[PDB]
C-alpha cells in the first residue's frame, strides 16, 4: 500500500495527485485527512505520475497540504465466506450487524467474470415463490432473470419480503440461498426488511447487503455487484441455489445518471449516461446456470416505473435485458390487491421450462391458459359497461365479468404473508374453472383425476 | 495567520492566491468588504470561491481570509427566541449593528450573544468520567426551555473543574482531563451545517406526536421522528395549520425554516410566530422556537443553507433529550436554490435543471431527523419531527421535489383549494392524504386507550370511501334512487366529515382536541350508525330515523365544542343514542 | 490607459491594469475622438474584460484608450426627477435642464431586512373593478400582468399610470414608469398620453427603445428601482413602479449571457434568472418606521401564450399574485380583457375590508368569482349540448357573465371606476341572481 501527501489539486467530488508511481485504473484509495476522517475512492485516470480519483463520502473539509492518500493496490472487492449467511452488510460489504468480522475465503472482484457462452447452461427448474400469480402464469426458473415493475405508491416492498421467505425449490437436497440486496432505501425501509427477516428466521438462509439512501451514490452502483459476488460465490462455487433481490433499481439508475454528472460526463436520453444499457446488462447477465455446476443464480430486480412509464429509459433497457417482467398496477392496489400483479401484462418468457409434469402438475399449462382466457374476457366485458349499462351482460358475457372478479378476491389476493404451495395453486384456479362450464374450454380433455 | 490574494473576479466567482492552508467548503471573507464566501476549488495554491453577496467593486490584489472551518452553526445559550437567516445571522442584532433596515455586504456577526451574562447551574461533580453528550450542567435559557450544556464531540476524559456561577458563552465553565491534556469547555459549540450530528442508535418512530388536530392524529397521524410533507396551495389555510401544529404539538422545541419566500410572505412569518401563545405557559411561542427567514431576494446560498441550518439546530436540541418539530417552508423554493447554485458551479443539468443529486440532498435531509438514542452515558432518547412544505407551480404534485420528497416521507397532508372553497377545514383531502405510520400508531393507541381504536379508524375511512363511491351513484343520477342502508352511510359520512373532520383552530374548545376527546367522539359518531343500520334490520326506515334523531345529532354537532374537563357529557350521547333508537324501533 | 490588447464582439481586453474593480464603469476614446461608456465585467490579474454599451465597431485598437472611472452604474437621484423622461441610463430625453443630483447611488439597492420589513395594508384604487374588487392591489405589492403580443397592455399600464391613487390621499402618490425594450411608436404612446392626461407630472418615466444596446435594457428596471426606493425611503412617497416589456428585459440577458458565452440553463434561458429577476421584483414593499412606500405592477408578455413559460412561470413563483389578459377577449371586444379566473393576488385581504373599504368587499367578490365560473362553463358546455341544459331552470348565468364580462369588466382604457362604483356595480350585476343563490349575508337586503 503506498501512501502519498502530494494531493495537488480538488474539484468537486475529484483529487488530483501528483508525483505518484504504480497506480492502476480503478485502484481503490483512502484518504486520511488532518483532522483523522477516512474516506474512501476509486482512481478514474492515471496519466504519467498523476492519479485523478474520486472520493466516495465527498471532498468537503479536505486540506490538501495536510492530507495523504493511500493506494490500496485493488479495486472494490468483496470477502466472500461461507459466514455471509445470516448475516447484514453495507453496499460495501462491511458489517452492518455489530457481529464478528467474517475471516475471508478469498477476495474477488465485484464486476465479476463474463461467462463462456458455451459453458452457460439453460435454466431450469421451477422455483416455488408461493404467490400464485407468479408460478403460473409468470412462472420463475432457476436462472432467470424476472424483474418486478412497480410504482412509488405500490407495496414492491411487501411483495419483495414475501419472496425472501417463500422462495424454495421443492424439492431438493441443494442448499437455497437468498441474496438480498437493498439500493438506496430509507432507515424505516431497510428496518423493515430487517425486522421481517429476522421475525420469520429467514435471515438464517440469507445474506442482505443494506445499502440507505443517505450513503454515497458509489455505494449504491457497487451494492448490487457486492451482491451478485456473493451469490456466484454461493453458487458456483458452494453449488447453492441462490436467489437474488435487489430494490430498487430506479435509485440505482439515478445513482449512475448522479456519479455521471459529477464525472461530468455527456448524457445519452432523459439525462441519462448512453451506457445504462450497458451497465444495466452488465448486472443482469451475471444470473443462470453452468454446465458441471450444481449450483445457479436467479435475478429478481425491483424497479419503481418513473411517472408509471413503461417507455422510460430505465424499465425499457431492463426489459431489453430481462426475460419477462411482472407487473403492478394502482388499479389493483387501490382495490386492496394483495398483491396487486396483474397477470395480463405480465410475461414470464421462460415459464414453459419451469412448468414441468416432473416439476408442477401437468394441469398447469393448460389451467394457465385457460385461467387467463377467463379472467381477460372477464375484464373486457366489464371494461365497456362499465359505459354501456353493465345491468345484466348479454349471455355470459356478465359470467366473464364475473368470474375476472372473484378470480382477483380469491386467487390473486393470497395475502403478503400466505404461502401458497404449486399444488394448491392449481386446485383454487381450477376452483374457478369448476365453477365455470366443462362447455367452454382452452383446457385438457383428460379432466381426471382431479 | 495566513491571507490570500484575489487574482480574479468573474461575477460570484472569485480566485485568489497564496490560500496553500485552506481547505474546501471553508467559508472566507473577500476583498477590504469582507463578504462572505466558500471555497469551492483548490488548486493550489489558488482556491476557487463563491461568494454569497455581491462581488461589485472588487479587484485583484485585495485580500482574502478564510475562517478556517465550513459553514457552522453557533449552538449555546441565547439562540432559542432568535430569528436568524439561512447562515444563522441574528436579524434583529443586523439591525442594530448597521443602523439599516437592509442586509448590507460584508458585515460580520456572530449568532449569538456573547457579551450576555447566563446563570450557569453545575450538575456533574469533578471527578466524574464524561464523553460526548453528557450533561455537565444546565441554564435556564427562557421562560419555557432549559438550556442543558453538554459535552462537545471529540471530547472524553475525567471533569478537573466544575462550577456554578454568572458566565458569557465564551467564559471556560468546565475543564476536563484528557489524554491530550486539560482542556477548557465553554457554553458554546460549533458544529458544520452539512454534517449530521452523531447519535448513538437511530431507533423507528412509533410514538404517535399528538398534534390534537383530528383529521391528522386520527387518519394521518405521524409519529415523534416521522416526516410529512403539505402541498400548500393558495387559499387552503396552510398557514393557520401550521400554526396548529406548531404550538399544539407534543414537541419541546420548534424550528421553522423559511427557505428564501416572498418578502411580503415572509414578513408574515416574522411577524404572526411571536403572537403565537404557548398553550401551557401562556407565554410567547417564541419561547420555545428558533426561526430561520430569508426571502428569494437574499444570498442563493444562505436560501440552499437554510434547512440544513435549521435541522443542524434541530439535532442539537434533539442530543440533549428533547423531542422537536422542524417546519421547512417551503422546501419546493429550497430546490430552486440548490438548481441555481448547480448552473452556478456549471454542474450537469439533471432532471428540469435540479442537480442530479436533488434526490440525494433531500434523502439525507430527511434522514438526519427521526427517533435516536443520543450521545451520552444516560442513553437518553430525542427526536426530529419534520413537516415540509412542498409548493411546485400549477400545482403539479408530479415534479421532481415533491416526487422525491414522498419518496422518503411516510405522511402525506393533501391540503386542497377545493375543499377550502367548500368551507372545509382543515382543508385536508381524506381520499389523497395517507400516512404509512397508521398500522404502528393504531397499535399504539389500542394499547394506551384500551379501545378498539384501530378498529374505528379504519371504519370510519371505510365509510369516507364508501362515500366517494355512493356521491358518484348520486350524480348520474338521484340521491332517492339509493336505499335506507346507502343513505345511512352518507349521513355518517356527513357526521363524520362535519362532526369530527372540520375542526375551528379560532375555537377555545375546538382548537385542539385531545386524545381521549377524539376516541369518545368518533365513538358516539360510529355508535349512532351502528344502532342506525341495527335499527334498518329490525324494520326501522331511514326517514324515521333522521326525523327522530335531530336532537341527539344536534349534541354530537356540539361535541367538538365540549370541555375535556367534562368529557362524560360526550359519552353520555351514547346512551341517548341506544335509547333513543330503541324508541324508534316499535 | 492606451493599452487595449483585444477586442472579440462586444467585449474588449485592457492589460497593464492595476486597481480595477469588477461592474466598474470605463470609458474608450476612440482614435476618431469618439466616446463610449463599457462596463467591466472580469478583472485577471493585469487585464480586465470590458463590455462597450454602443458596440465595438470602428475601433482601432492602437489608436484608442480606455479609463477606468473608478465606479459603477449609479443614478442621479433629485425629487426635480418628477416630471422628467430618460433613457436607459437615466439621462434626459426632453431637451430639459441638467438635474443636479443630491447624491450618486448604484442601481443594484440592497435587500430588505425581513424583520424590518412592513406587512402591506393600504388598499390601491387602480379605477379598474376587475382588479380594485376582484383581485386587489396593496401598498408594497408586486402585483404582475400577463398578457399576449398585440394585446392592449400598453393601454392598460397607462390607464393605471393615470387612475391610480390612494384613499388615504398622503403624503403623494408617484409613478415610476420605466420601458424596456418597446418601439418607438410604444415609447411615443406613452409619452404623449403622460403629457396629455397630465400624469407626466407626477411621473419618473424610463424610456428604453427596442433598438437600444442589450446591457442598457437590462440596467432600466434598477435605474428605476433606485429612483422609486429613494422617493419613497427617502422622501416618504408612495411609489408605484410600472415596467414593460419584462419579457424583452429576459430576452436581453439570454444576448449577454451568450456574449459572455455562459452556460445555457433551462428551456434556453441563463440559470440565474430567477434570482436576477427576485433582485429587482423584492425591491418593493414598506419599511417599518418609514412612511413611503414601494410598489410594483410588472408587465410581461407570454411567448405562444403559454404559461409554463420561464418567463411567466418565475415570475408568478416571485410576484404576489398575478393579472392574465386573453386574446379570446381582446377580439370579443373586452376593455380591458382580463380573465379574473386564472388572475389572483396574494394580499387581497389585508388591503380591504372596512376602515380601507366599504363592508360587502369580500363577500361580492367571493359571488361573483363562484357566480361567474358557471357561466364560463355553461356556453363551453352549451356548444356540445346546443346546449341541452334548460336555460328555464339555468340560466341568466351567461347573460350576467356575458353582461358582467361585456359590461363589468370592459369598462375601457378611459375610465376610471372608484372602489365604490365597482362595489356598487356588483350588486346590480348579482341582481341578477336571486336569493336561492346565497352570497351569502343579511347586508345582501342592506346593499339590495
Amino acid at each position: 500500500i503506498k501512501e502519498y501527501r502530494t494531493i495537488k489539486e480538488v474539484v468537486g467530488p475529484l483529487m488530483a495527485v501528483e508525483k505518484v508511481s504504480g497506480v492502476k485504473y480503478e485502484e481503490l484509495i483512502e484518504v486520511r485527512m488532518q483532522n483523522g476522517e477516512i474516506r474512501r475512492g476509486q482512481v478514474l485516470e492515471v496519466q504519467e505520475d498523476k492519479a485523478m480519483v474520486q472520493i466516495f463520502e465527498g471532498t468537503s473539509g479536505i486540506c490538501l497540504k495536510n492530507s495523504s492518500v493511500r493506494f490500496l493496490g485493488h479495486p472494490l472487492q468483496l470477502g466472500v465466506s461461507e459466514d455471509m449467511i445470516g448475516r447484514v452488510f453495507d453496499g460495501l460489504g462491511r458489517p452492518k450487524d455489530n457481529g464478528p468480522e467474517i475471516l475471508p475465503e478469498k477476495y474477488l472482484d465485484i464486476n465479476g467474470e463474463v461467462i463462456n457462452p458455451i459453458a452457460r447452461d439453460y435454466p431450469d427448474e421451477f422455483i416455488q415463490t408461493g404467490i400464485s400469480a407468479i408460478d403460473h402464469l409468470n412462472t420463475l426458473v432457476r436462472g432467470q432473470k424476472l424483474p418486478v415493475f412497480s410504482g412509488s405508491g405500490l407495496p414492491h416492498k411487501e411483495l419483495a419480503a414475501q419472496i425472501a421467505r417463500q422462495a424454495t425449490v421443492l424439492d431438493s437436497s441443494d442448499d437455497f440461498a437468498v441474496v438480498f440486496a437493498a439500493i438506496g432505501i430509507t432507515f424505516e425501509e431497510a428496518e423493515f426488511f430487517m425486522e421481517d427477516f429476522r421475525q420469520t428466521g429467514a435471515i438464517d438462509r440469507s445474506v442482505m447487503f443494506m445499502n440507505l439512501a443517505n450513503d454515497p451514490a458509489i455505494e449504491r452502483i457497487a451494492t448490487p455487484r457486492m451482491a451478485l459476488t456473493a451469490a456466484e460465490y454461493l453458487a458456483y462455487e458452494k453449488g447453492m441455489h441462490v436467489l437474488v433481490i435487489m430494490t430498487d433499481m430506479t435509485n440505482y439508475a439515478e445513482a449512475l445518471r448522479e456519479i455521471s454528472a459529477a464525472r461530468r460526463e455527456v448524457p445519452g436520453r432523459r439525462g441519462y449516461p448512453g451506457y445504462l444499457y450497458t451497465n444495466l446488462a452488465t448486472l443482469f447477465e451475471r444470473a443462470g446456470r453452468i454446465r458441471g455446476l450444481k449450483g445457479s443464480v436467479t435475478q429478481i430486480p425491483i424497479l419503481t416505473m418513473p411517472e408509471d412509464d413503461k417507455t422510460h429509459p430505465i424499465p425499457d433497457l431492463t426489459g431489453y435485458i430481462t426475460e419477462g417482467q411482472i407487473i403492478l398496477t394502482r388499479e389493483l392496489y387501490k382495490s386492496g390487491i394483495q398483491p396487486p400483479i396483474d397477470v395480463l401484462p405480465s410475461l414470464s418468457r421462460l415459464k414453459d421450462k419451469g412448468t414441468g409434469a416432473g416439476k408442477t402438475r401437468e394441469d398447469h399449462a393448460a389451467t394457465m391458459n385457460q385461467l387467463f382466457a377467463a379472467y381477460a374476457q372477464g375484464k373486457q366485458a366489464k371494461e365497456l359497461a362499465v359505459v354501456l349499462g353493465e345491468s345484466a351482460l348479454s349471455d355470459i358475457d356478465k359470467i366473464y365479468a364475473k368470474f375476472a372478479e372473484r378470480f382477483e378476491n380469491e386467487y390473486v389476493n393470497q395475502g403478503f404473508y400466505t404461502n401458497r404451495t404449486i399444488t394448491e395453486t392449481l386446485d383454487l384456479g381450477w376452483e374457478l374453472l369448476a365453477m365455470l362450464p366443462r362447455t367452454e374450454l382452452k383446457r385438457i380433455k383428460d379432466d381426471l383425476l382431479d | 495567520m495566513q491571507i490570500g490574494k484575489i487574482i480574479k473576479v468573474s461575477g460570484p466567482l472569485v480566485m485568489a492566491e497564496n490560500m496553500s492552508e485552506a481547505c474546501i467548503q471553508d467559508m472566507c471573507l473577500v476583498g477590504d468588504l469582507g463578504v462572505i464566501g466558500e471555497i469551492i476549488e483548490m488548486r493550489q495554491d489558488v482556491a476557487s470561491i463563491q461568494v454569497y453577496e455581491e462581488t461589485s467593486g472588487i479587484g485583484p490584489g485585495e485580500p482574502v481570509r478564510s475562517t478556517g472551518e465550513a459553514l457552522s452553526v453557533e449552538l449555546g445559550p441565547g439562540i432559542i427566541s432568535q430569528m436568524f437567516d439561512g447562515i444563522q445571522r441574528p436579524l434583529d442584532t443586523f439591525m442594530e449593528v448597521t443602523q439599516s433596515n437592509f442586509l448590507g455586504r460584508g458585515v460580520q456577526l456572530p449568532a449569538l450573544d456573547h457579551e450576555k451574562q447566563w446563570w450557569f447551574e453545575a450538575t456533574i461533580e469533578e471527578g466524574t468520567e464524561v464523553s460526548a453528550g453528557d450533561i455537565i450542567g444546565y441554564v435556564d435559557e427562557t421562560k419555557i426551555i432549559q438550556h442543558k450544556i453538554m459535552v462537545p464531540n471529540g471530547i472524553k476524559g475525567t471533569v478537573q473543574k466544575i462550577e456554578s456561577g454568572s458566565f458569557t458563552i465564551d467564559d471556560p465553565i468546565c475543564v476536563i482531563e484528557t489524554e491530550q491534556g486539560l482542556k477548557e469547555l465553554t457554553m458554546m459549540q460549533k458544529w458544520p451545517v452539512r454534517r449530521g450530528r452523531p447519535i448513538k442508535q437511530k431507533l423507528n418512530p412509533d410514538v404517535p406526536m399528538i398534534t390534537g388536530q383530528r383529521v391528522i392524529d386520527t387518519f394521518f397521524p405521524v409519529t415523534k421522528g416521522g416526516a410529512a410533507a403539505v402541498p400548500g396551495p393558495f387559499g387552503a389555510g396552510k398557514t393557520v395549520v401550521q400554526h396548529q401544529i406548531a404550538k399544539w404539538s407534543d414537541v419541546d422545541l420548534v424550528v421553522y425554516v423559511g427557505c428564501g419566500e416572498r418578502g411580503n410572505e415572509m414578513t408574515d412569518v416574522v411577524n404572526e410566530f411571536p403572537e403565537l401563545i404557548d398553550p401551557n405557559t401562556g407565554e410567547s411561542l417564541m419561547e420555545r422556537t428558533v426561526l430561520i427567514a430569508n426571502t428569494s431576494n437574499m444570498p442563493v446560498a444562505a436560501r440552499e443553507a437554510s434547512i440544513y441550518t435549521g435541522i443542524t439546530i434541530a439535532e442539537y436540541f434533539r442530543d440533549m433529550g428533547y423531542d422537536v418539530a422542524i417546519m421547512a417552508d417551503s422546501t419546493s423554493r429550497w430546490a430552486e436554490a440548490l438548481r441555481e447554485m448547480s448552473g452556478r458551479l456549471e454542474e450537469m443539468p439533471g432532471d428540469e435543471g435540479y442537480p442530479a443529486y436533488l434526490g440525494s440532498r433531500l434523502a439525507e435531509y430527511y434522514e438526519r431527523s427521526g427517533r435516536v438514542i443520543a450521545l451520552g452515558s444516560d442513553q437518553r432518547e430525542g427526536s426530529i419531527t419534520a413537516i415540509s412544505a412542498v409548493s411546485p407551480s400549477g400545482g403539479d404534485i408530479s415534479e421532481p421535489v415533491t416526487q422525491n420528497t414522498l419518496r422518503v416521507v411516510k405522511v402525506f397532508w393533501g391540503l386542497d383549494s377545493s375543499l377550502a372553497q367548500k368551507r372545509h377545514f382543515p382543508s385536508i383531502n381524506w381520499i389523497q392524504s395517507y400516512s404509512l405510520y397508521s398500522t404502528e400508531v393504531g397499535r399504539y393507541m389500542d394499547q394506551i386507550l384500551q379501545q378498539d381504536w384501530s378498529d374505528m379508524v379504519t371504519e370510519g375511512m371505510r365509510i369516507l370511501q364508501e362515500e366517494e363511491q355512493l356521491n358518484e351513484i348520486v350524480r348520474l343520477v338521484g340521491i332517492d334512487s339509493l336505499s335506507d342502508n346507502d343513505r345511512l352511510t352518507l349521513e355518517v359520512a356527513k357526521s363524520i366529515r362535519e362532526d369530527y373532520l372540520q375542526q375551528n383552530a379560532f375555537d377555545d374548545v375546538d382548537t385542539f382536541t385531545s386524545r381521549e376527546k377524539q376516541f369518545n367522539m368518533l365513538k358516539v359518531i360510529l355508535t349512532f350508525g351502528k344502532e342506525a343500520r341495527k335499527a334498518l334490520s329490525l324494520g326501522a326506515y331511514f326517514n324515521e330515523i333522521m326525523e327522530g334523531t335531530v336532537a341527539v345529532r344536534e349534541r354530537i354537532s356540539r361535541s367538538k365544542y365540549i370541555p375535556e374537563e367534562e368529557l362524560a357529557k360526550i359519552s353520555s350521547i351514547n346512551e341517548e343514542i341506544k335509547e333513543t333508537i330503541q324508541l324508534i324501533v316499535s
